[PDB]
């Protein structure tokens, strides 16, 4: 049964097959948010997201829609906004504590699990509702670049590319296609235009809205390992080699 | 129907994953009055329709200052007006305070914004029924924050919220290519948003005690008008 | 039975006398769809865990259901990795809380009956759910010589000479149970734990009969030193050696 | 919208407190009735059963100080309680301020006490309406009040409560001259006896009558036979 | 959120609900048993396992309180180690570590079931399941075996069966059952009870059994001060339950 | 829930 | 000649159940009349078509709004199917509903069997209803051919026992009587009152609320893999009304995700 | 489309449909089940009067707490449930002399009705940011009448919404549909006080269940010299003499 | 909150809250029904159209504006025991029914037997029919007439104007000439409350339909809306 009256009602409760549904409609919810992507570069990682213009009172090189954790970890979710913001503000305040304390940059996999913990305790008290969005995140650190993806169950696994959104199915499929295509690792500058013509055949999903779409990327050469937005010359590139397809 | 047995309350989703309760309180702003505000790179200026509980009784203050440099009009419950705006004027006291520092609106609005977050995922508290239009000049420029009690805040040029609040947005995206332009009159910004309103009204038309402006920028403290100060305006 | 009254949402007798709330999170133990075997050595003890990732675009080296809990003491978890790693985080945390408070390390014995006092909270508590996992805490213990303990939502803790966990145990189970009835014995009896690995690895591939490559399980192999995870590489040597065999 | 104290009913009733209110309307009546320099609580109470410990229960009208009376209606185990933080609080204000309590004093924290009780739905309302009488300190102004589980409380002239207690306010409002009260100790007694026998279908076995008088003088009668008989006769 | 509403409450008949429900789900344990006798007092009982790779000498259904006080339950085992681990303490602190001796087995049974009655009246925590035989001895009141239900009510027994051959071992011991009966008596009886209603392989490794017999010097640990008593209970090995059973 | 967390925040 | 009555009950499923029947099997299924609502929640709505492609079940271009309780005509089975959108004004009245709304339909129709259908909620297991509760489906017979052995006898004894079990149930459901619950006032009152009625059919199941439309689904493709009556499979497509389009409210763009 | 069961009503934490918070709807309907209040500020003065609503003729109709003292300079009538009342009353009471011992000057009457709401706020979150006191909101509606240096007279009708008004003119309680009705009518700013007693006193009569009398009603107002202060049932007889001397005919 | 109740379990919600008619629900025979006394005196030809609403709308007809007058009182009783009336107000060419309804002390069937007595009543002198009401349910201010409907599928109407137009549209003396409006509301029948643009909706629209002046009659009608009524309730200070 995909809806499970009666178990359904409440949080931190096992419905007859072991599934909690609660957590299941958080994911359902992860459905509707606009669609994002995240590439696992071979130094690097490359993040791209299709911001739906709403309207043009919306001034636009400031309502951004790629947030920064840390400056060396770049986060972007799709989902219930209040709960997207809320996690992104917490894992900021977890970034500043670790760097505070140790006095380095905290890695990305003790990130990561901190950010499981904290969104699956959501999961097991009934006073509160699992968080809704499912968070892409990811950065530069001492062993590399990771890539992360937790969903509202709190699960996370390390991926070499992911997507999430309304239009995740076609940019999971293409990004299956593009890691086949390139097993040996992309260049970051390669995985910049490979980003964005993802982004741009999963906006054939809903072609009657105008868009845009902001490309930032995180790589060890390229940007020293500091999470910046792609501007200018090279978004414009990226975006002429997207506009063939 | 089916939406009926998972609206009890904001800690429940919906098995299409909509969650009901906020939905609501997003719907409670068009149940208050009309505002409108509007920017320019030199001012800032905020538009109000006071609605009075009777013709024997005094208006209601849509607009509250917070700070010599920033403002906000709310439409809503006053229940949470009144939190809301009490939250941010004591936060900015504050930052003035405790930091000798101007409380930049931009931090200002995510600052609330995770204040009204927490309401929607414990038990027992309730969404914040109030939408409101943080608005003021600082450092890096003019502002104006549209916050919507889901927990969104937004940089817009102009906007309007509540009751009929689609006539003036939508003459907002007609004439935003004009209004940004005003910079630096102030008597001309207020009059573009004054007929930005105008267009949200089917009855009880602007009048001297019923309209309520206010406006910062580069030279101007944020100011109130009311009363015979806003019949040139009318 | 599908439960009938408050019993659905919380852990309290139903009219029956069972604790349904607890029954079905044993349920959701194997919605993972994990299967996992641990068997004992002369002086190490070996876990090992089918890893059907199964996804492309998911990257295999942080998918990982057995997780380190202390030097000695390893644990390999069934059931959704959420409370798994809630439960890898608790026993880590008991684990050195224990070796603070008494100066000694925590027995694995100690610590599976710690997690397992824990555990009984949640089925007696009307506002905490059991966590739904099984945890199989494996190490070499210092005075009772390698020791597999094997814990379950409901609180329940049975020390095993060998174990299986997942919708498969059973075949796993009778495996290794015709296996010690035909050796007479209650350990492996093999001297280096490369040996006990290649025969653990062995009768997972008899028990399951689909014989898999590297990629498709993770081992976990407690000696009297330290508890420790071999890598793709030293997987690819056992499978390797157990070819040739 | 009765399932807890905190909903109100869309007519604006809080149902559970008027529950609370018939849950007082089950207790034995009792009566007060004030004449002009003495205060008269009366009460009905139950015919025992033949084998009850007449000596030691039961009394009803219970003293809250040496000036003032607390009868009630409803729940008796309730009422046991609420007596005691009466008391309680009259011995703390004699202690923390020199006066003794203001027979208003004591029956407003006797309201607050119920109606903190009804702030919360964790807890049940007590189920009894007291109906404290007594003079205040070094003063001559007769006294009483009644309070309720609402919280609620008023002054009055003559009032009954618990059980049936419409056939005896009824008697009591066409009986009662508010303009020229009662005199006599005696008078006074005499109707509020009056008023039982109204009600309490057995003799005066059956009716408890307690007089305050002021300066701290109260005196628990068991002679209203003679009250009884007069009035009988006269009947 | 100050408060929780009692889980426990009667039904229109006057009867607690989830005592029942416990007394049902204790009803469906595997059996447990204990007989007093003149000098001594044994309890018995079955080891369930998932499968034989279960290591039979973990499973220690029965475990000590006091050196001597010995318990053994039926139903949810983790309620009964919880209960145990609670009145361990409770039988130091509240009694030994103020009087210097050890509690009565009167006393210790009484704290148990003060333990186990306020979860039957508690917003938040359901009556635990198990229904424990206390069996110890005492230096003034003697050898006693008290059963304690999940209710948190107690009785003194001669001998008892609970779970799930609570019945035909009850009757039994009823017919088998004498004031003369001496511990090697008594021990016979119980290997004889637990026969009745057990299945598969009946050996050492499958019942636990324990006596509070004489003291054990051996089992004390140290010599000298000789004011010390040894323990009375002892845990019957497997291979001494082999030789035992054997006859 | 996050009012305890909050606590913990600084 | 058969009626499917549903019961206002836990969840709905009832009507949840008939409101699937009737716009899956669209092609087949005609408006035929309005009975008297008069002791129902008075009920007013527009008219309700199948969600995709069929024509709508209101054949006569004169009807502009639906009722609270009318009766639905299958030409091609011979099937009888009540649609009621509202409950019993009273639950005292669920007496005067049979006697005077559904016994003279049945009369006037010769309406050969009934099948209630109804939903028990499980907190309700009071008087010991439940049996087997593993089991969630249950149905309930009862044949007028049995008159001798039962009613006949019965009309005199009435014994006032909180349970009755009049109903023949099959093994394998969850129950085997029937306590205070509603269809104990419609056994009785269809047999201590039609001439041509002759067995009565009580189809159940055991719910919880919520969404309840894969609930119903179920409970319908329960009924007709039983041998209830005569239908199509007709699992080939299951069609939901449109107006479930709107169960979850009328608009969705805002921006919050 | 059922008919179905709606739970929205219950719970202050509830939204419905449209973002009606109806615990707080249903808090007001329990105000018209009160004794009627009115209230009519002025230039020279502000007086405000009540219904008694008497229970029975044995209730000392002379002991009655519809109207209140706050400060020597503010005042104010209340309805609903007098239960809430004492605990708002009390909390005016305490803010008022704490603001005259911390700041040495009369408490401005917006300030103190921006305390009592805030109170009543706390159903929810607290103006302040404070918890949560109360399960519900107060059924009590109470109009605040003073006068102040600087703003005059002036009248508030304090709601269990959290919200205040100034009132010209304000009837709350039963019958607050005619008295309002009528203040609309009758109310003009050269409205001296002389004349304002009669209009309440004809304004209560007009609404009231029985015939006005000294005993079941009461007036009190506010002047700079007198202070608040109650009229005596003397006053309030010879005023309901000159009514209806006047007024008729 | 630190936890929800274990007890807070929203359900059940097939069955209403309304009251029963008697406290033996377990009864096992024919239960009574209201009776229902028409004034007969009424010459309703005199009337050429009737106005059928309920008691949360008479802000829409101010008294002093168009003068009502009763003609007299609907009387009903249902013995098991209960009694109910309301007056019959009329205007100019107009009769005015307003049902005092209220789900607390009266149950739906007394709304029931009273419209069905209304529009049997009215069948053979046939004024033209306005009855205006409200739904919990439509999104929106609905114009509704015998032979167009407005409603979307999900949306309908129910209480005292449901029934009315239930024997409007079906039972004896269907096809009745009607224009029916219905306005967004909440709450149980009673106790509804209303937009204020809603209110001003309604008004700007019924007095098209009654004829009257649109400045004067939306003046008087505001000055009955927002004073005071049971539609306002706390929307008046509530919301800024």
């Amino acid at each position: 049964t995909s809806i499970g009256t009666g178990y359904d009602l409440s949080n931190s409760v096992f419905s007859p097959d072991g599934r909690n549904f609660q957590v299941e409609y958080a994911v359902k919810a992860v459905e509707n948010g606009t669609t994002s992507i995240g590439i696992k570069c071979n130094d690097g990682v490359v993040f791209a997201v299709e911001k739906l213009i709403t309207s043009k009172l919306l001034v636009p090189q400031k309502n951004v829609k790629i947030q920064v954790v840390d400056r060396h970890i770049g986060c972007v979710y799709s989902g219930l906004i209040p709960d997207g913001r809320h996690l992104v503000n917490r894992g900021r305040e977890e970034a500043a504590s670790f760097k505070k304390l140790y006095k380095t940059p905290i890695p990305i996999p003790a990130f990561a699990d901190r950010l499981g913990q904290y969104v699956q305790a959501h999961t097991l008290y009934n006073s509160v509702r699992p968080f809704g969005v499912s968070t892409i995140f990811g950065g530069v650190d001492k062993n590399g670049a990771h890539l992360y993806m937790l969903e509202p169950s709190g699960s996370y696994w390390g991926y070499k590319g992911a997507a999430t959104g309304k239009g995740r199915q076609s940019a999971k499929a293409e990004l299956e296609k593009l890691v086949d295509h390139h097993p040996e690792g992309l260049s970051a500058r390669e995985a910049v235009k490979q980003a964005a013509k993802i982004i741009y055949l999963a906006h054939e999903d809903n072609k009657e809205k105008d868009f845009e779409l902001e490309i930032s990327w995180c790589s060890l050469s390229e940007t020293n390992g500091l999470h910046k937005f792609v501007k200018g010359d090279l978004l414009q590139e990226a975006i002429d080699f997207a506009q063939k397809e | 129907m089916f939406r009926n047995n998972y609206d009890g309350d904001t800690v429940t989703f919906s098995p299409t994953g909509r969650l009901f309760q906020v939905e609501y309180a997003l719907e409670a702003i068009k149940q208050g009055s009309v505002t409108v505000g509007l920017r320019s790179n030199t001012h800032a200026v905020l538009v109000a329709l006071k609605r009075n509980a009777d013709e024997l009784s005094s208006y209601q203050k849509k607009i509250i200052k917070c700070d010599e440099h920033m403002g906000l009009s709310l439409a809503g419950l006053a229940p949470d007006a009144r939190v809301l705006s009490n939250y941010l004027r004591q936060q900015c006291n504050y930052s003035s305070l405790v930091f000798n520092r101007k409380l930049a609106v931009e931090r200002a609005g995510h600052l609330l914004c995770d204040k009204a977050q927490k309401n929607t995922q414990s038990y027992g508290g309730r969404p914040y029924g109030v939408g409101l239009l943080i608005i003021g000049y600082d450092k890096s420029g003019a502002h104006l924050l549209e916050f919507q009690p889901s927990g969104n805040v937004t940089e817009l040029y102009g906007t309007a919220i509540g009751a009929r609040s689609q006539g003036a947005k939508t003459y907002l995206e007609r004439t935003l290519d004009t209004f940004i332009k005003i910079d630096g009159n102030p008597d001309e910004l207020i009059k573009a948003g004054v007929e930005a309103i105008s267009q949200s009204l089917r009855d009880e038309s602007l009048t001297v005690d019923n309209l309520s402006i206010a406006i910062v920028g580069k030279d101007t403290p944020f100011t109130i008008y009311d009363g015979e100060a806003v019949a040139k305006y009318i | 039975a599908s439960a009938a009254g408050y019993d659905r949402h919380i852990t309290i007798f139903s009219p029956e006398g069972r604790l349904y709330q607890v029954e079905y999170a044993f349920k959701a133990t194997n919605q993972t769809n994990i299967n996992s075997l641990a068997v004992r050595g002369k002086d190490c003890t070996v876990v090992i865990s089918q890893k059907k990732v199964p996804d492309k675009l998911l990257d295999p080296t942080t998918v990982s259901y057995i997780f380190c809990i202390s030097r000695t003491i390893g644990m390999v978890v069934n059931g959704p990795i959420p409370d798994a790693r809630n439960a890898a985080l608790r026993a880590k945390a008991e684990a050195a809380e224990f070796r603070y408070k008494y100066g000694y390390d925590m027995p694995c014995d100690v610590l599976a009956k710690r997690m397992a006092n824990l555990s009984q909270i949640y089925t007696q508590r009307a506002y905490m759910r059991p966590l739904g996992v099984i945890l199989t805490f494996v190490s070499v213990d210092e005075e009772l010589g390698p020791s597999i303990y094997k814990t379950d939502p409901a609180g329940y803790y049975v020390g095993y000479k060998a174990t299986a966990t997942g919708p498969k145990q059973q075949e796993i189970t009778t495996n290794l149970e015709n296996h010690f009835k035909k050796s007479k014995i209650d350990h492996i009896n093999e001297e280096s734990w490369e040996k006990v690995v290649e025969f653990a690895i062995t009768h997972m591939i008899d028990a399951l009969g689909t014989e898999f490559s590297k990629n498709d399980l993770e081992v976990g192999v407690a000696t009297k030193d330290k508890f420790f995870t071999l890598s793709a590489e030293n997987i690819e040597e056992r499978l390797v050696a157990i070819a040739e065999q | 919208y009765d399932r807890a104290l905190s909903i109100f009913s869309p007519d604006g009733h809080i149902f559970q407190v008027e529950y609370a209110l018939e849950a007082v309307k089950r207790g034995t009546c009792a009566v007060g009735v004030k004449g002009k320099n003495c205060v008269v609580l009366g009460c009905e109470r139950r015919s025992t059963l033949k084998l009850q410990d007449t000596r030691i229960t039961p009394s009803k009208v219970s003293k809250i100080d040496s000036h003032v009376v607390l009868s009630f209606s409803g729940l008796n185990a309730d009422s046991r309680i609420l007596i005691e933080k009466a008391r309680v609080e009259a011995q703390s204000h004699r202690l923390t301020l020199e006066d003794p309590v203001t027979v208003e004093y004591l029956t407003r924290y006797v309201a607050g006490v119920q109606q903190r009780y009804t702030q919360s739905g964790g807890v049940r309302p007590f189920g009894v309406s007291t109906l404290i009488a007594g003079f205040d300190p070094r003063d001559d102004e007769p006294k009483l009040y009644q309070t309720e589980p609402s919280g609620i409380y008023s002054s009055w002239s003559a009032q009954t409560i618990g059980r049936n207690s419409k056939t005896v306010r009824e008697f009591l409002e066409k009986n009662y001259d508010r303009k020229e009260p009662p005199a006599t100790v005696e008078e006074c007694v005499k109707l509020t006896v009056r008023s039982l026998l109204e009600v309490v279908q057995t003799g005066a076995k059956n009716i408890e009558i307690t007089v305050v008088k002021p300066d701290s003088d109260i005196v628990a009668l068991s002679s209203e036979e003679i009250n009884q008989y007069v009035t009988q006769i006269e009947q | 959120d100050r408060y929780s509403f009692s889980l426990t409450t009667f039904s229109p008949s006057g009867k607690l609900g989830q005592i029942d429900y416990a007394l049902t789900a204790v009803k469906q344990g595997v059996t447990s048993l204990g007989i007093k006798a003149t000098n001594g007092v044994v309890i018995a009982t079955e080891k369930k396992s998932s499968s034989p790779l279960a290591m039979s000498e973990t499973l220690s259904k029965v475990s000590l309180l006091t050196p001597d006080i010995g318990a053994v339950y039926s139903g949810m085992g983790p309620d009964y180690r919880v209960l145990v681990d609670k009145s361990r303490k409770v039988a130091h602190t509240s009694y030994k570590r103020i009087y210097g001796e050890y509690p009565p087995t009167k006393l210790l049974v009484s704290e148990v079931a003060k333990i186990m009655q306020e979860a039957t009246q508690s917003g938040g925590v359901r009556p635990f399941g198990v229904s424990l035989l206390i069996a110890g001895h005492d230096e003034f009141n003697g050898f006693s075996l008290y059963q304690v239900d999940p209710s948190g009510s107690y009785f003194p027994w001669k001998a008892t069966a609970i779970g799930k051959g609570s019945v035909a071992a009850k009757t039994f011991l009823e017919k088998r059952w004498n004031d003369e009966l001496e511990l090697e008596d008594a021990i016979h009886i119980a290997l004889l009870t637990l026969k009745e209603s057990v299945e598969g392989e009946f050996n050492g490794d499958t019942i636990e059994l324990a006596i509070i017999g004489d003291e054990n010097p051996d089992l004390l640990g140290y010599t000298g001060i000789p004011t010390d008593k040894g323990p009375r209970f002892r845990k019957l090995t497997s291979q001494e339950i082999n030789d035992r059973l054997e006859a | 829930m996050q009012a305890i967390a909050d606590s913990f925040s600084v | 000649s058969c009626l499917v009555l549903p019961l206002v009950s836990v969840g709905n499923i009832p009507q949840l159940s008939i409101d699937w029947l009737l716009n899956s099997q669209a092609n087949e299924w005609e408006y035929l009349e309005a009975l008297d609502s008069k002791y129902l929640v008075e009920f007013v709505g527009p008219l309700d078509r199948p969600e995709d492609g069929s024509d709508s079940l209101y054949k006569d271009a004169d009807m502009k709004y639906s009722s609270a309780l009318e009766v639905f005509y299958n030409k091609k089975r011979g099937l009888f199917a009540i649609q009621q959108r509202t409950p019993l004004v009273s639950v005292n009245y669920l007496n005067n509903f049979i006697v005077e709304i559904i016994l003279p339909f049945l009369s006037k129709y010769n309406i050969s069997e009934i099948c209630i259908w109804d939903s028990l909620y499980a907190m309700e297991d009071e008087n010991g209803v439940i049996v087997r509760p593993q089991e969630v489906y249950s149905l309930g017979e009862f044949y007028f051919d049995d008159e001798a052995e039962l009613l006949s006898n019965l009309h005199l004894n009435d014994q006032e026992s909180m349970v009755n079990n009049w109903l023949h149930f099959t093994p394998t459901s969850f129950q085997d009587k029937i306590s205070v619950d509603q269809p104990i006032f419609k056994i009785l009152f269809q047999i201590l009152n039609p001439k041509a009625l002759r067995s009565i059919k009580y189809c159940s199941c055991l719910a919880n609320e919520g969404d309840n439309s894969l609930d119903s689904q179920q409970f319908l493709q329960w009924i007709i893999s039983q041998k209830v009556i005569k239908n199509a499979p007709p699992i080939v497509k299951f069609v939901r009304p449109i107006s479930w389009q709107g169960a979850y409210g009328m608009a969705d763009a805002r921006d919050k995700f | 489309m059922f008919l179905t069961r709606s739970e929205y009503d219950r719970g202050v934490s509830t939204f419905s449909p449209e973002g009606r918070l109806f615990q707080v709807e249903y808090s007001l309907e329990a105000i018209k089940l009160g004794s009627t209040a009115i209230g009519i500020a002025t230039k020279e003065g502000v007086v405000l009067g009540v219904e008694k609503r008497a229970t029975s003729p044995l209730l000392e109709s002379d002991s009655i707490e519809k109207i209140v003292e706050i400060d020597r300079h503010i005042g104010c009538a209340m309805s609903g449930l007098t239960a809430d009342a004492r605990s708002m009353i009390e909390h005016a009471r305490t803010a008022a002399v704490t603001h005259n011992l911390y700041y040495d000057e009369d408490i401005n009457v917006e300030s103190l009705t921006q305390s009592v709401c805030d109170l009543a706020l706390r159903f929810g979150e607290g103006a302040s940011g404070e918890e949560r006191l109360m399960s519900r909101p107060f059924g009590v509606a109470l109009l605040i009448a003073g006068h102040d240096a600087d703003d005059g007279y002036q009248l508030f009708h304090a709601e269990p919404s959290g919200t205040f008004y100034r009132y010209n003119a304000k009837a709350i309680g039963s019958g607050s549909e005619g008295a309002q009705a009528e203040l609309l009518n009758e109310w003009h700013s050269s409205l001296t006080l002389k004349e304002a007693e009669l209009l309440v006193l004809k304004i209560l009569k007009q609404v009231m269940e029985e015939k006005l009398d000294e005993n079941n009603a009461q007036l009190s107002c506010i002047t700079k010299q007198d202070g608040f202060k109650i009229y005596d049932n003397e006053k309030t007889a010879e005023l309901i003499k000159e009514l209806k001397e006047k007024e008729a005919a | 909150m630190l936890f929800k109740q274990w007890n807070d379990l929203p359900e059940p919600k097939h069955l209403l809250d309304l009251p029963e008619i008697s406290k033996n629900l377990q009864s096992l025979e024919v239960c009574p029904v209201p009776k229902v006394e028409f004034p007969q005196d009424l010459d309703v030809p005199q009337y050429s159209t009737a106005v059928i609403t309920t008691k949360i709308m008479n802000p829409l007809f101010p008294k002093n504006l168009l003068q009502l007058t009763s003609i007299g009182e609907i009387k009903t009783t249902l013995t098991v025991v209960y009694g109910f009336s309301f007056p019959i107000y009329s205007f100019g060419k107009t009769l005015l029914f307003s049902m005092e309804e209220n789900f607390i002390s009266i149950s739906p069937i007394f709304g029931n037997m009273i419209s069905r007595s209304i529009i049997s009543q009215l069948a053979q002198f046939s004024p033209d029919i306005i009855v205006i009401g409200t739904s919990d349910k439509i999104a929106s201010m609905k114009v509704m007439t015998e032979n167009e409907c407005t409603l979307q599928p999900p949306e309908f109407i129910t209480g005292f104007i449901g029934s009315v137009l239930t024997q409007l549209i079906v039972g004896p003396s269907k096809g009745l000439k009607f224009k029916c409006l219905v306005a967004p509301s909440e709450g149980p029948n009673g106790f509804e409350k209303l937009s204020l643009s809603d209110m001003g909706s309604l008004v700007d629209l019924c007095g098209q339909w009654l004829g009257f002046e649109p400045s004067r009659y939306s003046e008087e009608c505001y000055r009955l809306w927002r004073c005071d009524s049971a539609a306002i309730g706390a929307q008046s200070g509530l919301y800024i």
